[PDB]
């Protein structure tokens, strides 16, 4: 029942409570909260740390995964969304008027395929197409929508859903009265979803390598110092710590290694 | 002279309005003003 | 003592003026006010011409 | 309660009333101060002060970098008004009065470009001169407002403003007969708060990067003269003390320290 | 550092509370409080009361008209929104298309007098137009037709400009439900708008022409006494407070009257 290392009952009342709040708080990271790391470490000098608290970080990067693998809410909602507004209306106007694009057109059809990582790269010439839309002999606009609060919030809603994935607002974009068109206004609906879509994404699948580097790591360090005890319990204990983990494997081993814990930690001298 | 808004008075790039110029004073005897009386500032008796 | 050095530096300055001019009122009032200035970049004629105008202003029989 | 290592309680008196009254008092860097500084040393000479009044400036530091931190302002509240002032008056004179609506201020879009800020003020010089008369004669006033006698108070304000970032006041004009009848708002006034708005923030990122900068240096410096004990809480205060630190790190860390605060005073030689 | 005659710690820090907090009372009429103008008092009886009492309160209206000076609002603010709505809606309902009467005659009833318009038959005008959009014929109700919901609390308004012309706001009429809809909500923000400009107006006009007055006043009476003395710092006195003021150089004044005060506290007989 989340048993973890030789910890005081406020360490881990300090874990649970980070892992149970992970997603209110901001920045979720163990690289953002060192007092996580260092509410880890175990007392009574540093041996007791090169023994325990390499075991304690393996513990922590498994619970953290897990929370991250159980919490992470599914983008596919905005992505449908995203899918929407691409087969509905860009297909619609380019097709039908200026049909020159066609290819374009087909090429955001590809674009319509998992590959969007590549896709919202150099995606500005849609909205190259609708400065004209927006404004008369298409000079130039900003990166984002022509609105500079919404742009400025924009901004903003972007880098707090990349501090935290685990919960992300919508913007909202809409308005009353519009100097623009309803189309363009679409098209800028398409541009903060895909933008919003693909952050989240790589947010996530950053954060998710970076704990699956670590548990690879903590595994590494955990084997070479168990390595050289020659006990029954040392090398079960071997043997359960040298199990190789994916990310579906680690929450069974979660579970495999709260049943396993009252013999490692006599295993542990 | 009369009603400088309508007009562009300088004497540096400065347009000299009635904001422009301080005013002068004739009892405190400024330090500043003289030296200015070298300098090109320009300075009125707020009489108009 | 510590003021006082500044005071007389500037009278000797403005033109020279003997101590005897310094005991004169319009001078021994104006005397501290050009002491909070004249650290500054501002003149040294200008002072001249202030002690002109007071002094003038001084003496309206 | 604010731990610090080895100081008298009148000197604790003095760090705690500095960090208190950092928004009131003028001049905030701590490098302005020497007496807080020189508040700082630890007793019994430089054979006490070579090991303590390291970690006592790494304490410093860390909770100046706090404070600041914590007591930022936020600076959209005066980029709110140069948004309103910038898009209610600056677009609509010139769609009126028919200056084919040149759209200098929207390249920005955001509180993001602190460069071309300088362009947009002799552009506004050019407005401005062009407004208040017909000659247009791009002149070499600072103010389009030709307001001499509160220029000085102007510059005296941003020098305050320097000086003090946490706490700011904001100038406004006068109107016995205006230069500009409306005008005057978008014009001086944005030029103002312009000229305000990218002060506070370079002189916040300035000092920012100063504090991280000494925290980074007093790391190093502490880090190498505690490498010699090979104790076991001596190598443990090594570990606790070894770890890098971000502005994103900064605060737990400050707990993580505070929560050390009762070994590390024993574990010190 | 806010000069003031030869006062206790108590009124001068009433005196320094009450014109900082100028802005948030209602009714500013220092002629029509008094327990300002009679407290700002040395007592004594009235022997060694007169002559400087006399100077406390030429100093108590001369700073009292620097602070109107420099917290005055702009009122082209709400000329601005007169204009636009005058402009773009009004003429176009007048002139174009529908022309219910000449070009020439409400083109320049609303284009005369931009400048300095005080003029309650144009607004009649308006009026009698709105009010033939509206239900009924006669003219009882100026502003707003068809409701007296909003008659009372409109009047409220203006009655609270005339009290405190230094902060006003605007009443926004609502938007459900109407007479008419855009044409008479844009008459009756017109007239609305006229109104409060005139009003503001003519309060601050009131409140300097007061200001003047007194400062104006109480120098002769001040000069009158102090003409007989034959020192050299009492006729400099004379001198100082015998210099000419109006109301765009009492500023410029008050620093010399500070600076001067360096000496004429002990100028004083």
């Amino acid at each position: 029942s989340i048993p973890f290392a030789w910890l005081d009952r406020d360490k881990v009342q300090r874990l649970t409570n980070f892992l149970s709040n992970l997603e209110n708080l901001e920045n979720v990271d163990l690289r953002e909260h060192p007092y996580v790391t260092n509410s880890c470490v175990v007392r009574e000098g540093e041996d007791v740390d090169e023994l325990k608290t390499l075991y304690n970080t393996f513990i922590l990067w498994l619970m953290y995964h897990y929370v991250l693998s159980k919490r992470k809410p599914d983008y596919n909602a905005i992505w449908q969304d995203i899918t929407k507004l691409q087969n509905v209306v860009n297909e619609y106007l380019k097709s039908k008027g200026l049909n020159k694009g066609n290819f374009e057109n087909m090429f955001t059809n590809k674009e319509k395929f998992e590959s969007q990582f590549s896709d919202i790269h150099r995606a500005l010439l849609r909205l190259g197409n609708s400065i004209r839309w927006g404004s008369n002999v298409p000079i130039d606009t900003p990166y984002v929508n022509l609105t500079a609060e919404d742009s400025s919030e924009i901004e903003n809603n972007l880098q707090d859903a990349e501090k935290n994935m685990l919960w992300y607002t919508v913007y909202n974009i809409n308005d009353p009265w519009d100097e623009n068109g309803y189309l363009v206004t679409s098209i800028n609906k398409l541009v903060y979803l895909g933008k919003l879509f693909v952050t989240l994404n790589q947010s996530w699948s950053k954060l998710e390598k970076v704990a699956m580097s670590q548990i690879v790591t903590t595994q590494n360090h955990l084997s070479g110092h168990l390595r050289k005890n020659e006990n029954f319990n040392a090398v079960y204990s071997q043997r359960v710590l040298q199990t190789p983990l994916t990310g579906q494997r680690v929450e069974s081993f979660l579970k495999i290694i709260t049943s396993d814990y009252e013999i490692i930690k006599s295993s542990l001298e | 002279p009369r009603n400088d808004t309508n007009a562009k008075i300088t004497a540096d790039d400065t347009p000299l309005t009635q904001n422009t110029v301080r005013v002068r004073n004739y009892e405190i005897s400024d330090v500043q003003r003289m030296n200015l009386i070298d300098s090109s500032v320009v300075f009125t008796d707020n009489d108009r | 003592k510590e003021e006082e050095k500044k005071k007389q530096q500037m009278l000797t300055g403005v033109l020279g003026l003997q101590p005897t001019m310094a005991n004169h009122p319009v001078l021994g009032v104006f005397l501290p006010k050009y002491a909070k200035q004249n650290g500054g970049n501002v003149d040294k004629t200008a002072f001249r011409l202030d002690l002109i105008r007071m002094l003038a202003l001084h003496r309206l029989n």
